[PDB]
């Protein structure tokens, strides 16, 4: 499967819920690589509460309900459990996911 | 450079202050602009670090169930 | 508790991890972002991966540490320490990291 | 109490004023207990920087009557 | 060498006390002390510092003298035994003020 | 003999007599009185200004000195009183207080 850095997906968190992701790993590694390195993204708040937060609008990236990417919270999986390709993210979008993930990771 | 305004120091301030710049070769301005800079840049500092602090704090119940949900995953792909 | 960034520890599920979330966040937050340690590998060239010699920090074996392999786990799953890696060891990994993440280039 | 005129990036004071609102003081409280943190930091650099200086200078001296005096010393001991 | 206000060193041989201000430990050759001694291991005077045996890794309990205090070359430094607290010194501090009358 | 805190003496630094320089009492009264050892100060003429926040310059001729010269209170040392022969002058209030403020700087006080 080509999965490229920006797509967000459903993931399957079973062995063999259902929670949507970000994919964040190098477009390279995500296709000669069985394993990506994605961030996780919850709706229990709608507004960021820490530099390390993107605010992802309903409306306007197809999502039934108002969501927060949460770079504090990053893992690499098996891309196998990469379902449906809910959306991708474009330029402007991904530019805060970069600097979220620098301050989280004290790359500055 | 910018806004330009009107301030009140103590006459021994000043009289110390031009003392540093006698000494390190430059002008009041540069000083007090330097000063302010400083000065600023430790509270904007601080007080991040403490907005930081309290958004963790916060999303810990999240944060933490969320990282065991997915527990799994992770140690499938080690 | 005492964690902080490059400090590596102990995990439980036995592993080595090098932690490399931001001192801010490993002090009030029940979260610790790691990056995986194997010792199954002694050299290991490859952009994303960083060397390790034992005879230097406090290792009893030569390990390399891999940036395409993180997760984030309990605070309480880290036990007791081994090390702390200089920072001129860290630059290498954040090197990498950096690379790991598509944050240059 | 003297009193003068100063030119500050605009965004400089904009940020400034933000930790006036917060902190319930006044441009020029925090202006001048800036101007005293830095005053005093760069002062006392200066001094410690003196002292050095002068110990350096003063050790051939310094040594020599810690020695001529160093009997008088061990004397004065278990008396 | 490195000789902080606090440290207690074996002198060329009895201990004592460092007492000078850190910046003239660092940049000059040489250093006032106090003696100490195991003579006695209760204080008879204002003057004195009791110094626990246990507490601070010694053979047995001393005290220091702030009556008897000189300035000598660091060389003559050898043995740094300890170094003592925050609480420890502001006894030494009061004790010194009473000695040279800084009261 | 009646040492008192701001007197200036000469001392002889040798093996008992076999012949000398300037030092000042610096250690409270009372112990002054009744202990064989006294706390003292060096005073040289090598210079004749400060040149360290540690030093207190003597004026020659307010003092009754030879030469100018500077006590060094990152000098001090306590010896005998027996070594205390000419009593040379007296500090005033003024210079003692000077020596009070260098003594604190020199041994971190107060």
């Amino acid at each position: 499967m080509i999965v490229k850095r920006g797509d967000v997906y459903f993931a399957d968190l079973s062995p063999v819920g259902v929670r949507p992701v970000l994919v964040i790993q190098n477009d390279i590694g995500n296709r000669f690589s069985p394993t990506a390195i994605v961030a996780a993204i919850t709706a229990q708040i709608q507004k960021a509460k820490l530099p390390t937060h993107v605010e992802i609008d309903a409306k306007r990236y197809g999502f039934e309900r108002d969501s927060v990417i949460l770079l504090e919270q990053i893992r690499t999986i098996d891309k196998q459990r990469l379902t449906d390709k809910i959306t991708h993210l474009d330029d402007e979008m991904m530019d805060k996911v970069d600097e979220a993930l620098q301050i989280s990771l004290a790359l500055i | 450079a910018r806004t330009e305004m009107k301030i009140s120091l103590p006459e021994n301030l000043v009289a110390e202050l031009d003392g540093v710049a006698m000494r390190e070769k430059r002008s009041r301005n540069e000083l007090i602009s330097q000063a302010v800079r400083a000065y600023v840049s430790e509270r904007t500092t601080r007080h991040n670090r403490d907005l930081m602090r309290r958004g963790y704090m916060e999303m810990a119940k999240i944060n933490l169930n969320i990282s065991s949900e997915a527990h799994f995953a992770e140690c499938e792909a080690e």
